C-alpha cells in the first residue's frame, strides 16, 4: 500500500478568489518522465467525473481556469477563482502501483 | 441475438485481432484475411530454464 | 458517447450473496481493463479490485481478498461482481469505472494501473438484517 | 540477445521468481534471499505493451467488397476477380509474417537489453567495492546485512562508507 | 533506447549545447566550460543522412492509370475498379506506417548507441586515472588544467603521465 | 556498427584469419601467434544460416495468372488488367527492397554484437589482471606463457593464481 494526504483538510474560500490543495504520497510517483497522479469531482450523490490527470493535463472536457503541477511527490492543484458550479467533494489518487490508493474527501 | 461487428458466411467473428483466417468473405470492420492460421507475437522475454 | 448503466443491487442480510452488473455502450469494451470502486458515506474513498481486458488477470485490495470473484463477458459487453459472505464495515454504494490505459497487461499484483477515466451510473448495497 | 545477458553470461533464468521479471539474489552473513526489481520489470512490460497496441489499430473498415466465390465458369472478368483477391491475400500474408518476425526478434533483444541496464545500474553503484565474477554475479568485498543490500536494491547505497574496508579486502 | 544512455543513465540533455549533438562539460581547477565532440556528432548525422536519402527515391510512374471516381452506378466492372484501388491504397498506407515506425525506433536507438560509444571511448583513455559516477560523469583523480581537459577531448591524453598522481588520490 | 566493436574500436580486420571469424593474436615471452574462437564463429554463422532459411520459403504457387501481354488495343478491361499487374509488381518490389535492407542492416549489427560479446566475456574472465589498451587489446600484467594463454582462450584461466603478480605490476 501507499499513502495520500490532502493537507490542509477542507476548503473554506469565498466566491472569486484563488486557492490550493496539497497532495503528498509515500513512495515517489514519477517513472520514465511521467507523473502517475489523477484527481476527481463528486457532486454528493453523483458518481465522480475526471479532473486532472498525469499531473498537469486538463480533463476530457473541463473548465478553462484550473491548473495542476508538481513532480515527484509534492503535487499542487490550483483553482483560479471559486465559481457557482464548484460545490462538491474531492480527492487525489495514484496509479503507479496496484492497489490504487485513494484519499479522504475535500468539501 | 448478440453483438459482433464482423460477419462472415461462417458467422460472426471478433475484430479484436488484426488478422482473420476464417473466411475471405466479410462484411464490417473485419480483420485482414491471411493464409496463415496462427501467427504468435511475443508478449515476454526469452525463456531459459534449468535442465 | 460513453455509457455504463449498472444493475442488480439492493439489501441482503449478513453472510449472503448477490451478483451485480454493469452495461457498457459507446466504446470497444473488450480492450480496456475494468474496475470496481466504493465509498462508505462521508469517510474515505476506497478501491475494490480490477479485471484485465484479457479476462485472465484479476487483483483485489486485501479488505475483500478471498471473499470476492470479479469477471466479465465480451459478446454481451458487460462486467459483474460476485459477493460471498458480506462483513460489517461493507455498507456502501458501488461504481464500475473504466481504466484509461489500453490493453494494460496486468502481469503482476502490483503493476502500474492507469487513471480512472469514466464512471457508471450506480447501484445500492447495504449488509443489513 | 544482442546484449548477451539473457541466455548469455546469465547462465539461465529463475523459475522461483514469481513477483517480477528481473531481480536480485544475495548470500551473506545473516542468510540468503531474493527480491524482484520493480522498475526494470515495469520498464520492459510498458514497452511490450505499447508495442502490442501499435501492432493492432487496423481492421479494414472498407468497403463494398466484391464477389469472391462462384456459381459458373465465366472466363475473363471472373479470372481477374480471382487474381485480384488471390494476390491481395498473398501480400497481406507476407505483411503479417514479416510483422511478427521483426516484432519478435526485437521484443526479445529488447528484454535482453533491460537486463544489461539493471546490471550497469548496479556496477556503477558499487564503484570500487565489488568485482564482476562473470556470471551476472558481484563479489562485494565488505560485510553486508539484509538492511545493507536492501539499500542496493532500492538505489540508496553509499559507496564511501564501505570503501576503506572493501579496498583493503581486495588489494590487501 | 536499447543502449540506455539517452533518457537513461544520462539524466537529461543539454539544451545549451548549440554546436553539436554530443560533448563534454568540465569542472577543473581553472573553472567551468564545455565543448562539442565532433567525430560522433558527424557519424550520428551521417547515418540519418543516408537513411533519409534512402527513404526518398521512389515515385510510381505508371501507366495510363485507371479512372478512379465515377459518375454512374454500373455494378460489376466498376465494383472491381474501385476495389482494386481501394485495396492498393490500404496496402501502401500500411506499407508507409510501418516504414516510419521502423526507421524511427532505429534512428532513436542508433543516436543512443553513439552516446554510449563516446562514453566508452573516454573510459578507455582515462585507463586508471578516473571512475564512473553513473550520471554520465567521471571523477578524474588528479589535478587537470584547461590544457589537459582539451587534451582528453582531442584524443591525445597520456594515461601514464598522470598515472602515479591518479592512484594516490583513489586508494590512500 | 551499433556496438562499435567492428568497423570502429577494432581498427580493421585480420586478413590472415582463415580458421574462423573471431580470434586472438597475442604476444608474450614465447613469441607471438593467432588462434580462432569457434564458440563465437558458429554463433554468428548459426544466425545467418538461420535467417537465410527464413528468407527463402515461398514461391507464389497462386492460381491461373491472367493474360499480361496484349495483342490489340481494347479499353476498359485490358486497362484494368495492366493496372492490376503493374501495381502488384510495384509492391512486390517495395517489399523486396525493404527485406534485403532490414535483414542486411541486422546482419551487420549482429556480427558486431558477437565481437563485443567475446571481448566482454574475456575481460570478465580476466577479473583484475589486465587493462583495456583501447584498441581491443589487453595488457595482461604478469608472465603468461603459451600454456597459460590458451587457458584464457578456451575458458579454463583461473585468475587468482596470478593476481598477486599482476596487482604488483600495476600499482607499484
Ligand atoms: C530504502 O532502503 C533503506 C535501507 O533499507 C531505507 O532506509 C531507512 O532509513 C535508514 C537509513 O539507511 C535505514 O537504516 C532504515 O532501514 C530505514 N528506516 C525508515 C524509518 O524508513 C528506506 O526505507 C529506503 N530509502 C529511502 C530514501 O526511502
Ligand atoms: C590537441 O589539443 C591539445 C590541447 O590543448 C594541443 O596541445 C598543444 O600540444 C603541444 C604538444 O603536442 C604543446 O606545445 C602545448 O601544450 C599545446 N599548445 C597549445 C597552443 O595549446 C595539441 O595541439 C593537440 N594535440 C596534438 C598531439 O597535436
Ligand atoms: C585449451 O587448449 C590447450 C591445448 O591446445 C590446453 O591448454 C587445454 O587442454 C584446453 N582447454 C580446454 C578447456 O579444453
Amino acid at each position: 500500500d501507499i499513502v495520500m494526504t490532502q493537507s490542509p483538510d477542507s476548503l473554506a474560500v469565498s466566491l472569486g478568489e484563488r486557492a490550493t490543495i496539497n497532495c503528498k504520497s509515500s513512495q515517489s510517483v514519477t517513472f520514465n518522465y511521467k507523473n502517475y497522479l489523477a484527481w476527481y469531482q463528486q457532486k454528493p450523490g453523483q458518481p465522480p467525473k475526471l479532473l486532472i490527470y498525469w499531473a498537469s493535463t486538463r480533463e476530457s472536457g473541463v473548465p478553462d481556469r484550473f491548473s495542476g503541477s508538481g513532480s515527484g511527490t509534492d503535487f499542487t492543484l490550483t483553482i483560479s477563482s471559486l465559481q457557482a458550479e464548484d460545490v462538491a467533494v474531492y480527492y487525489c489518487q495514484q496509479h503507479y502501483r496496484t492497489p490504487p490508493t485513494f484519499g479522504q474527501g475535500t468539501k | 441475438t448478440c453483438i459482433s461487428e464482423c460477419i462472415t458466411p461462417n458467422g460472426s467473428i471478433p475484430n479484436d485481432k488484426p488478422f482473420q483466417n476464417v473466411n475471405k468473405i466479410t462484411y464490417g470492420a473485419c480483420p485482414k484475411y491471411v493464409k496463415q492460421n496462427t501467427l504468435k507475437l511475443a508478449t515476454g522475454m526469452r525463456n531459459v530454464p534449468e535442465k | 458517447q460513453v455509457q455504463l448503466v449498472e444493475s442488480g443491487g439492493g439489501v441482503v442480510q449478513p453472510g449472503r450473496s448477490l451478483r451485480l452488473s454493469c452495461a457498457a455502450s459507446g466504446f470497444t469494451f473488450s480492450t480496456y481493463a475494468m474496475h470496481w470502486v466504493r465509498q462508505a458515506p462521508g469517510k474515505g474513498l476506497e478501491w475494490v479490485a480490477v479485471i484485465s481486458y484479457d479476462a485472465n488477470y484479476k487483483y483485489y485490495a486485501d479488505s475483500v481478498k478471498g471473499r470476492f470473484t470479479i469477471s466479465r463477458d465480451n459478446s454481451k459487453n458487460t462486467l459483474y461482481l460476485q459477493m460471498n459472505s458480506l462483513r460489517a464495515e461493507d455498507t456502501a454504494v458501488y461504481y464500475c469505472a473504466k481504466d484509461s490505459q489500453l490493453r494494460s497487461l496486468l502481469y503482476f499484483e502490483w503493476l502500474s494501473q492507469g487513471y480512472f477515466d469514466y464512471w457508471g451510473q450506480g447501484t445500492l448495497v447495504t449488509v443489513s438484517s | 540477445g544482442l546484449f548477451g545477458a539473457i541466455a548469455g553470461f546469465i547462465e539461465n533464468g529463475w523459475e522461483g521468481m514469481i513477483d517480477g521479471w528481473y531481480g536480485f539474489r544475495h548470500q551473506n552473513s545473516e542468510g540468503t534471499g531474493q527480491a524482484a526489481d520493480l522498475k526494470s520489470t515495469q520498464a520492459a512490460i510498458d514497452q511490450i505493451n505499447g508495442k502490442l497496441n501499435r501492432v493492432i489499430e487496423k481492421t479494414n473498415e472498407k468497403f463494398h467488397q466484391i464477389e469472391k466465390e462462384f456459381s459458373e465458369v465465366e472466363g475473363r472478368i471472373q479470372d481477374l476477380e480471382k487474381y485480384v483477391e488471390d494476390t491481395k491475400i498473398d501480400l497481406w500474408s507476407y505483411n503479417a509474417e514479416l510483422l511478427v518476425a521483426l516484432e519478435n526478434q526485437h521484443t526479445i533483444d529488447l528484454t535482453d537489453s533491460e537486463m544489461n541496464k539493471l546490471f550497469e545500474k548496479t556496477r556503477r553503484q558499487l564503484r570500487e567495492n565489488a568485482e564482476e565474477m562473470g556470471n551476472g554475479c558481484f563479489k562485494i568485498y565488505h560485510k553486508c546485512d539484509n538492511a545493507c543490500i536492501e539499500s542496493i536494491r532500492n538505489g540508496t547505497y553509499d559507496h564511501d562508507v564501505y570503501r576503506d574496508e572493501a579496498l583493503n579486502n581486495r588489494f590487501q
